[PDB]
């Protein structure tokens, strides 16, 4: 008889990987140098699921980005490189986007980003509430722009931005591939209007479209007897 | 018969008996929103009644998008054409009258945000597939396969869920054994306070027999199930200078 | 073959030449059962290892206006095994549900748990659904479940439902 | 034109086994407390002999 | 320029300078009426602006009936057509903007119950040629003879009265030597209290040059009269039942 | 081609032989049309993805003392298309500005966000422009804009107009 462990809070404010950033130090594709991704919270299907709970919700996004480097074979294993330093650029909505690792969009004064050398702790940066509306919509009911134009259950209204990632420093003379984690942990979480859990497999992460599931597991019986 | 009160809405009126069990929404009555607003006091607050629906045995259930099943309903729906942003909360009668010689049982839920799936994957769905204004779109008891469609189902109510745990929503039960009608209050709810009438649909309205009509050899076949509408504290955005 | 359908909920009673046979049964396991497995109290209480507290049924008739008839809705405490007639049944703790007087019977059942065979439900006929002429005979039974507000939950994992692609 | 006042239906007329299908409405009408009349004349229905 | 006023109703706003002669129609404001009156407060209080028109030397004089003049101006054309009684008062403001170099002069009045003449005499006048909503009527300078049709000339005004005469309706004189602007407000008049808006016109603007336009050889040869009119407390019949 | 000299800002106004014909017009978008692009406001506005609050406009007329005339702004809201006539545009928004008696007419613009089409800025001819003798007839009107006092932002970004060398 506690009930403290059933909040929204403590139910929705837990730490989770959402997604893994693969990008290298040296190549010639100049778009393997460098990676991204545009915050949502439609990847993880649990997180997915525990958020479809409940229609609108509110929160503020705690981000811990683990970063770890493997070189790759070559014949120059034996080299002396000095310690790397990642760069961890924020856009806000709203915000220019970098197409190449040499792009001015790296050096704007408006996309906050974060330097970290390699062997200290995890970097952490936290988002704010960052909408137009009052609460982020987990269902859409609607077009966005000009319906019968535009995707069915899109709101515009609910982006939250997008980082980007590259090694600070030149290019090296040994291939060195580095995987950052994503540790996306929502907080202050209030929600509103709940519903039903999901039933169906999830088929894609833009629409709410299925395949019909059942109701439950079937019995053989109706009646029940003894073992 | 059990003391009837008639409620009377500008030039509209409608019967209605004593107990009236009336289920408002989440506890809150539809208010006025306490960049000017303007309203339309009474003459959009009056009882829209559409057509009444037809429920055989294998009927499998009937959905209305709201504010879209009203675009063809007066001065509500020239409201809706003139202004650009818009805010009302509702008042929904569904009737059904029968005999006591027929036994039957439905969920009335009204549905926020309701999404629909289609009925082929990666496809997209037509608006007249969703919502048609006047006479309803009508669940399947099986595995739908259209083009362009929701994917009609009932075990599934087209979102994915359990149909049976849609009990969550405002909810009522009319029971053909004793309950007759079913009132259900609602406010409004989106995440901005004003959003454009034609792109948004704010809620569902479902009807969903869980225990089919069944009957005689020699009675009526047939049932009605009347609804009726009826906006509360509307408001628009208006045009002005200052 | 019933449960991609709406069948899955109508639970099927009519006129009985016995008199004590069994109407419906299920082991009482709000989430170990696969009865109120995708309930949403079994959804609320697949995510999590520890819960505690109690339980209401509902059992409502569908029918129609015209019929009446009795149940014998029998509660087998754990560790008791499911009674096989209508008179073990009644020795045990039953209550009778009047369908002439009372369209839904609310069943609170006491302390039940998975780390705080867990009970059974059954429904035994006692009278024959007695009906007028032109009126139909078969009828539906429909269930509800819900918790009381006594109910507690001590830790939290993934739910062994959602399966990642 | 003063108005018009319509009957539609909305559901059918549900009935049990062994209970008649065809039924009956009547109406009935009287003023409210708040009639008024101005000016007396003869009457159109009744024809001298 | 001489402390202008910038009045906004609605979503609309119109420029007006200091001195603003009013003329109120008959001494009375327009308001409301002190079997339920039901009122559209202010998505219908707004200016609706016609289209400017066209005086040259040789144009005789306008005239617009109210209000059939506002039947395609949103919503309320909209209430026109929902609604079976109607009731409004009326604000007209009339520019007619112009150099310092040109001369003439205007009459600006508003006739209730302006009845016109035929020109053929024992013959019926079609609908199109009393009033047209949009881009008014022209007067004439002789004597019209058309199949159907008012007598327009400008010496009798279409209602046998001499011109001269018709400064005993609420009027005011746009002179272009001073005067820029007129300004009339005129208030509810008919022997019932609401009647049918399609049916019988109020009243009828009526827009006079006694002193043509004139100009030199050089200037513009043309000069537009832009016309301006917001209803003021204005409501209907409304439907309810009670 | 008149972007790259002065005649950029004059809105040419004069004798026009019909009436209901229209003068200028241009989207109301502070920062997104062309046309307010690099006005100052749009320059505090596009260091910001988002933005809400007011926007005044002012017309003033730089012709000669002696002529006279009127004009119809209207202003049509988000949502409501553009009008084709001066009758389409007299039933919405307006206000009717006469030349000959205020050089100078202020329209403080209701509410506007980007994410807090948002409307349009129509002039239509009224009447013509009456001039006396020895008075030339080709004139001009100059537009001006500031926000007013409850304009806010929320989230500083990188300029679109700067590009690094």
């Amino acid at each position: 008889h506690v009930r403290s462990e059933s909040s929204v809070e403590n139910f929705l404010s837990r730490s989770a990987c959402v997604y893994i950033v693969e990008y290298k130090t040296r190549d010639d594709t100049p778009d393997k140098m460098y990676d991204s991704w545009v915050i949502n919270t439609r990847q993880v299907a649990q997180l997915r699921r525990k958020l479809e709970f409940f229609t609108y919700v509110r929160f503020d996004v705690e981000v811990t980005f683990v970063i770890t480097s493997v070189q790759d074979d070559s014949t120059r294993q034996n080299t002396d490189t000095p310690a790397l330093t990642h760069q961890i650029m924020y856009v806000p909505p709203g915000g220019p986007i970098p197409q190449a690792v040499d792009d001015y969009n790296w050096q704007t004064s408006t996309n906050p980003s974060v330097f970290w050398t390699e062997g200290n702790a995890p970097p952490r940066m936290s988002i704010p509430f960052m909408s137009v509306g009052n609460a982020y919509s987990n269902f859409y009911d609607g077009w966005s722009h000009f319906s019968q134009t535009g995707v069915y259950g899109f709101n515009t209204l609910n982006n939250m931005g997008k980082l980007y990632f590259r090694h600070v420093n030149d290019k090296t003379i040994s291939p060195i591939t580095s995987k950052v984690r994503i540790y996306f942990k929502p907080k202050h979480v209030k929600a509103w209007v709940p519903r039903p859990p999901r039933l169906c497999e999830y088929t894609h992460k833009d629409n709410v479209d299925f395949e019909p599931k059942g109701v439950t597991t079937s019995r053989t019986q109706l009646t029940i007897s003894n073992s | 018969s059990d003391r009837v009160r008639s409620i009377t809405l500008g030039n509209s009126t409608i019967t209605t008996q004593e107990s009236a069990n009336v289920v408002v929404g989440y506890g809150v009555w539809p208010d006025y929103l306490s960049d000017q607003p303007t309203q339309p006091d009474v003459a959009t607050c009056r009882f829209y009644t559409l057509d009444s629906v037809s429920w055989m045995k294998e009927s499998q259930g009937w959905w209305w998008k709201f504010p879209d099943a009203l675009r063809d309903m007066g001065l509500f729906g020239q409201n809706m054409q003139y202004h650009y942003l818009g805010r009302s909360g509702y008042t929904i009668h569904v009737q059904c009258n029968a005999s006591k010689f027929h036994q039957g049982c439905l969920l009335v839920v009204c549905v926020p945000e309701a999404e629909m799936g289609a009925a082929n994957i990666n496809e997209k769905i037509n608006r007249e597939h969703l919502s048609n204004g006047e006479v309803a779109n009508t669940f399947s008891g099986t595995k739908s396969s259209n083009t362009n469609d929701v994917q009609q189902a009932v075990f599934n109510a087209g979102m994915g869920v359990a149909v049976g745990n849609l009990t969550i929503f405002p909810h009522q039960w009319i029971n053909l054994r004793t309950n007759n009608c079913a009132t259900i209050v609602m406010p409004y709810i989106n995440s901005v306070p004003m959003d454009n009438m034609f792109r948004h649909y704010n809620f569902t309205l479902m009807i969903i027999p869980f225990a089919k009509l069944d009957y005689a050899a020699g009675s009526s076949t047939y049932i009605p199930i009347t609804v009726t509408v009826a906006p509360m504290c509307a408001e628009y955005n208006g045009l002005r200078l200052g | 073959e019933n449960v991609n359908s709406l069948e899955a909920y109508r639970i099927p009673v009519h006129s009985v030449t016995e008199t004590g046979a069994q109407v419906f049964g299920f082991t009482l396991q709000p989430g170990a059962d696969t009865v109120m497995e995708r309930t949403l109290l079994g959804e609320i209480l697949n995510y999590y290892a520890n819960w505690s507290g109690s339980i209401k049924l509902t059992f409502m008739y569908c029918g129609s206006a015209m019929a009446t008839g009795k149940f014998l809705l029998a509660y087998s405490p754990p560790g008791a095994g499911v009674p096989k007639n209508r008179r073990e049944a009644m020795l045990g703790t039953h209550i009778i549900w009047d369908i002439g007087l009372q369209s839904s019977c609310v069943l609170c059942v006491p302390w039940i748990s998975q780390t705080h065979d867990a009970g059974f439900i059954t429904c035994w006929y006692q009278t024959s659904i007695v009906v007028p002429a032109e009126v139909q005979n078969q009828s539906v039974i429909l269930c509800f479940v819900s918790a009381c507000n006594d109910f507690s939950v001590r830790l939290l994992r993934d739910s062994p439902f959602v399966r990642q692609t």
